[PDB]
């Protein structure tokens, strides 16, 4: 077909690399960790807004709880002399900012857990990752010995069972 | 700050009150060491 | 609006955890795949080599 | 610094760590024993070669 | 100036920084322990070579 024939040079240049793949991993396999890389280099980005969230989160709670100590420091105007009876909704108002604060504390218990866990898995992984990466390098020079090894056993058959039979029967009979 | 402070997190474990408090035993040790010296010129 | 601002600070936390189970996943996958499909291809094909 | 004065408590995480820490030394070492036979094989292998 | 008369209050703060800089120094010092065996080695290798 024309088309195949079009084709041909991005196809079969592969093809090419396709049967070489036993000899030649290389190239698809680091390929395929680089994009690893790429990615991991977002997770962390990723894991770093998250931080950045759950303590904004945070000093957003600072902000309920300075208001809250705004309430007492109202009340505490009224909190000598016997006065207190606006502390009645000063701290009337406190209660709600304190529910809001422990909803946010509670809330940022979890995004804690979230933070910790999430640190633990990178950890676990990129290690992994790293790991692996050295095993790759070891798995690359492992098979380019195997490799060599294999040549060094069939061009040896070839060369005593071929060579040095062709050598002593023919120089015999000669 | 928090994204810097995740940096911070990578290069420094969280300074824990623990290990603050042996580093403030480690000041307090090197001062006894002096002492130590003091005393000993005393002698 | 209070409402509002805070439903703002959990769509920002929810856009980050969003990206972040994303890239979680893309480590699983690339990773069932990295193990299971090349390392059984390394440790098989080198040992019938 | 803190095995001194009977302060060991931290002990407890510093080597809860180093336990995982010892676990991969070893996993390390005995990749490594089998590294080695394998470094000694192929010089024989070659040198006999 | 301080460690006369009883007034050592002030080597809390002096020796707390000494230490640190007890801990480059010794740092260095063995840092200087390893490239003191690399200056050793390396002459050997060139005068053998």
């Amino acid at each position: 077909m024309e088309l195949f024939n079009r084709v041909g040079r991005v196809l079969k240049s592969q093809l090419t690399h396709w049967q070489q793949q036993q000899e030649a991993p290389e190239d698809l396999l680091e390929r395929l960790l680089g994009e690893m890389e790429l990615e991991l280099i977002e997770l962390r980005r990723a894991l770093a807004q998250t931080i950045a969230t759950f303590k904004s989160t945070e000093r957003q709670r600072d902000a309920q709880q300075l208001i809250a100590q705004r309430w007492y420091e109202k009340a505490q105007a009224a909190l000598d002399r016997g006065n207190e009876q606006l502390a009645r909704e000063a701290l009337g108002q406190r209660q709600s900012y304190q529910s809001h604060t422990e909803a946010l504390g509670k809330s940022l218990g979890e995004q804690r857990a979230l933070v910790e866990q999430v640190r633990g898995q990178l950890q676990k992984l990129e290690r992994k990752y790293l790991e692996l990466k050295s095993q790759k390098n070891l798995y690359l020079a492992r098979l380019k010995s195997a490799i060599a090894a294999q040549k060094i056993e069939e061009i040896a058959g070839n060369l005593d069972n071929a060579s040095a039979s062709s050598l002593f029967e023919r120089i015999e009979t000669k | 700050i928090l994204e810097l402070e995740a940096e911070r997190e990578l290069l420094n474990p969280p300074p824990s009150p623990l290990d603050k408090k042996f580093e403030q035993w480690e000041e307090q040790q090197a001062v006894e060491a002096t002492l130590a010296a003091m005393k000993a010129r005393r002698s």
